Order: structure tokens, then C-alpha cells, then sequence
């Protein structure tokens, strides 16, 4: 086997979790901007 | 039968994973802000 090596397998999960964090943050960022644009257009 | 745990994920790794993502997220914000992405092209 010489493959129980939880390098690749941990690595897949460490990367997968990291990707998840990166993708939501980007989502959050866009959502924040979207609300700001709307509040700014919304002539009060 | 439970000899699994081939690669049970230690909290450190999830902890390292979370930290890396936040660091990448902090870089992303700074670069875009510096680029004026968040600023208006208000003419």
C-alpha cells in the first residue's frame, strides 16, 4: 500500500475545506456589494 | 471492520485548512480594495 499515507487524502480534504472557505467568502463579498449598490441607488 | 481511519482528518488539518482560507480571503479583499473595485467609477 504505502498509501494509507494520509497526505493525499488529508490533502484532498484540507484543500476541499479551503476551497469552500474561499468560495463562500467570494460569495459574501459579491452579496455585500450588491446590497450596497441597492442602498446607494435607493434614493431615500 | 474499523481498521478504517485510513486518514481520519485531525482537527489540526481542518484548523490549518480554515486558517489558510481566511488568509487567502484576507488577500483577496485587500487586492480588490486597493484596485478600487469597491470604489465607485462615479463620473
Amino acid at each position: 500500500g504505502e498509501s494509507p499515507k494520509c497526505g493525499p487524502d488529508i490533502l484532498v480534504v484540507l484543500l476541499s475545506v479551503m476551497g469552500a472557505i474561499l468560495l463562500i467568502g467570494l460569495a459574501a463579498l459579491l452579496i455585500w456589494k450588491l446590497l450596497i449598490t441597492i442602498h446607494d441607488r435607493k434614493e431615500f | 471492520g474499523a481498521l478504517e481511519e485510513r486518514c481520519g482528518i485531525p482537527i489540526w488539518v481542518v484548523l490549518v485548512g480554515v486558517l489558510g482560507g481566511l488568509l487567502l480571503l484576507t488577500i483577496l479583499v485587500l487586492a480588490m480594495w486597493k484596485v478600487g473595485f469597491f470604489k465607485r467609477n462615479r463620473p
